[PDB]
């Protein structure tokens, strides 16, 4: 594990090149100036739960637009057919695999929130807490099946493995 | 300017050309809601809140700037409690506990007005730890004096000599006991591409 | 040369889809001749365009 | 109408970072 951290940190080293000079570059100050948003201030777990509701309301509506009938997303992000399906059917179910990515992420930050959200309600201490989501950014891999839908992620995985054992 | 929460609250309860394009962003949104969790020694955090007129998407619209020796020194304390808090005490929650079938819980009326436990702070005995006792766990420490931060943005940090030395004091454990570059001898970046250049391993180095 | 819908002496019909969790052949070479092909010495080609290749469909 | 044009300008705003370099 010291030799592949070591390997990963020369990688890095090495292949370091200056950023390309530009305009200076802001995403929210083009939103800001748009009628259509606006602005407030919130708690961290309450944004929290309504991020991943309106992600969960997202994949639903790219669900419902095909006019699916026969699939289920959990609220958990777990997506399961309700019968047994046909020829024609398995092409109208032809998604991309960024689809499935973008599922396994919402399922990793509705995870992550609820980590919290357990905890708020008094039920887990903050000792716990804090095993809790040292275990879950260890144990991607395991807790999600977002290792199948891209391969390069292997490369994410083991690093959190080799910090895993020195720590 | 701003906007009391009741009224997103209400937006995100109740609820095409306009709603369809918001939800582009939505990965964009996730990384916002990553890079801003809170820390163990934390037990709220209030953070501003960009949303559309129906509900579409949530963004949180805020960098989370720290000072770095305050930092290390936060997680080395953090660092001593976790030890002294397993060499005392052990139940792993239980994962995903919320079912599939049931939906997130609603924040008015189950987490609002419930008051949090207690967080992970160590003792800060007040003689030693004079210099650094009345802001060494807020959100963003020092933010509204002006001898040591330069504004609201949060950007630059100046501090005091007595200061420094409690802070690298506390910092023990994450930092290391050398004193010179005569350590890392031939176990440098340039002897790593040396070996990388010459195909040749150096014991306990990469391959 | 291929292989016809009258050149295989004897499919029936196609009732229940599975039973006790098993899913059940339904006897007859349609699908088959919808996803490949036969030959005349009876080997069989399938067809290979799934440029998605959408890796949960696979798998179900 | 309106909005589409809206998020055109956008659209048009980001891609003006880099609008003279790209093509």
């Amino acid at each position: 594990s010291y030799q592949k951290l070591l390997k990963y940190y020369v990688l890095n080293a090495l292949k370091h090149r200056p950023p390309k000079a530009q305009k200076k570059r802001y995403l929210f100050r083009s939103f800001k100036a748009t009628k259509f948003f606006q602005s407030t201030k919130l708690d961290w777990v309450e944004v929290g739960l309504q991020v991943c509701r309106q992600g969960y309301n997202m994949l639903n509506l790219l669900i419902h637009r095909k006019n699916l009938n026969y699939l289920h997303l959990d609220y958990n992000f777990n997506l399961k057919p309700v019968k047994t399906l046909t020829t024609k059917e398995r092409k109208k179910s032809r998604f991309g695999n960024a689809f499935h990515l973008c599922r396994e992420v919402l399922r990793l930050t509705k995870l992550v929130v609820d980590s919290h959200v357990q905890y708020r309600l008094g039920n887990v201490d903050a000792f716990q807490l804090a095993d809790g989501l040292q275990y879950i950014f260890a144990h991607v891999g395991q807790l999600t099946g977002m290792y199948r839908y891209k391969y390069k992620l292997m490369r994410q995985i083991r690093m959190c493995k080799d910090l895993k054992h020195l720590i | 300017e701003d906007m009391p929460p009741e009224h997103v609250r209400k937006i995100i309860r109740d609820h095409k050309r306009v709603y369809l394009g918001a939800l582009k962003y939505m990965p964009h949104a996730v990384l916002k809601l990553l890079e801003n969790m809170p820390m163990p020694w934390e037990q709220i955090r209030d953070v501003p809140v960009l949303y559309h007129i129906t509900g579409a998407i949530s963004f949180v619209n805020e960098i989370p700037w720290v000072i770095e020796p305050v930092y290390i020194s936060q997680w080395g304390s953090m660092w001593i409690m976790m030890r002294r808090e397993k060499r005392d005490r052990f139940k792993r929650m239980r994962f995903p506990p919320f079912d599939d079938e049931e939906p997130p819980l609603d924040y008015a009326d189950n987490i609002l007005d419930v008051e949090p436990l207690e967080a992970i702070q160590l003792e800060l005995d007040p003689e030693e730890d004079a210099p650094v006792l009345d802001w060494f766990y807020d959100h963003q420490p020092l933010r509204d004096s002006r001898k040591y931060v330069n504004g609201s943005t949060y950007q630059r940090w100046q501090f005091t000599l007595p200061m420094m030395s409690t802070l690298y004091r506390l910092a023990n454990q994450l930092l290391t006991d050398l004193v010179d570059d005569n350590y890392f001898y031939l176990f440098d970046l340039k002897a790593f591409f040396t070996s990388k250049a010459l195909n040749m391993a150096i014991p306990g180095g990469p391959k | 040369d291929i292989l016809a819908s009258e050149d295989v002496e004897g499919q029936e019909a196609a009732t229940l889809p599975s039973e006790g969790g098993v899913r059940i052949t339904p006897f007859n070479l349609q699908e088959e001749m919808e996803e490949g092909h036969f030959d005349a010495d009876g080997n069989y080609f399938l067809n290979r365009d799934a440029q998605i290749r959408d890796s949960w469909l696979d798998n179900i | 109408e309106e909005a589409d044009a809206i998020y055109a300008a956008l659209d048009k705003r980001m891609d003006e970072r880099r609008k003279e370099r790209r093509e």
